[PDB]
């Protein structure tokens, strides 16, 4: 772990995953967040597959292009809201 | 019947090894697959080229596959005396790894240019790489830097000598004589 920010994790293991970086923000400990920063997805794919192999049965992946089902779903509420409200 | 009209196919479009063996390695996100060749196949003679064929049990997709080809000769202890031809071919492997896994088969072209009846152009499948990420995590295939120095396997020098960037320079001293170059090679850059 990085002191200074200790969000963010440095793989220290010594071949093919050396050099990567993590961050895991665990909101609502069930449903968590973690982001991948990698020199090639090559290692991108090598570390889910250790990571799929480690996790439970009904742990579901997923990925996000933009941005996290929760803020997305709270941003669609607010702006609807707005809009109604300007309705009325 | 079925494996009677495959062997019949094969013998429809048409005996000495022209290529003695196929290897690949995985250097950091390129696959490198190379075959060496043998007396009969004559790279002055014959344009070659390296095809790489995804299986399209794995390929539900139009993903066009791109490979960049490169010849390699190299003396045998020249310090008659043995040459190394060998013919590799380099691609990218995350458009491959989508399935955790992919069998490509591997297709040596042969075109010949004196001829211009465009008459005999041969191929010859030579192999067949399976890859997967089991593969990888267990090494075996990869080349990543200081452990792996003492090179004692040559397909990891082909494989070096086919991924990397290459460029050749001449050098020429018109008033000094040129010595310093075992040097600089030796003690600066402490080579082996």
């Amino acid at each position: 772990i990085i002191k200074e920010f200790p969000e963010v994790y440095f793989c220290e293991r010594p071949g093919s995953f050396y050099g990567t970086l993590f961050t895991w923000k665990q909101r609502t400990p069930f449903e968590g967040i973690l982001i991948i920063y990698s020199r090639n997805q090559t290692v991108m794919f090598q570390c889910l597959h250790n990571l799929i192999r480690i996790l439970p049965i009904n742990c579901f992946l997923k990925n996000l292009k933009s941005g996290s089902e929760n803020f997305l779903i709270d941003n669609m509420a607010f702006t609807l809201e707005k809009e109604l409200v300007t309705l009325s | 019947i079925i494996s009677k009209s495959y062997k019949a196919l094969i013998n429809l479009v048409q005996s000495e090894q022209l290529v003695e063996k196929i290897w690949y390695r995985v250097i950091d996100d390129s696959l490198v697959v190379g075959v060496k060749t043998t007396s009969s196949l004559k790279l002055s003679l014959n344009d070659v080229t390296l095809s790489l064929l995804m299986d399209q049990a794995h390929d539900s997709r139009f993903r066009l596959l791109k490979c960049q080809n490169r010849v390699i000769k190299l003396s045998t202890n020249p310090f008659k005396k043995e040459c190394v031809q060998i013919i590799t071919a380099v691609t990218s492997l995350s458009p491959l790894l989508t399935f955790s896994k992919f069998c490509c088969t591997v297709l040596l072209q042969i075109m010949e240019r004196e001829s211009g009846n465009c008459p005999k152009d041969r191929y010859v499948v030579c192999g067949r790489v399976f890859l997967s990420l089991e593969d990888l995590s267990t090494g075996k295939y990869l080349l990543t830097f200081p452990k792996k120095k003492p090179i004692e396997h040559m397909e990891d020098l082909f494989a070096l000598l086919a991924a990397f960037h290459k460029s050749c320079f001449q050098i020429t001293s018109p008033g000094y004589a040129l010595n310093s170059m075992k040097v600089w090679l030796l003690e600066h850059m402490k080579c082996e």
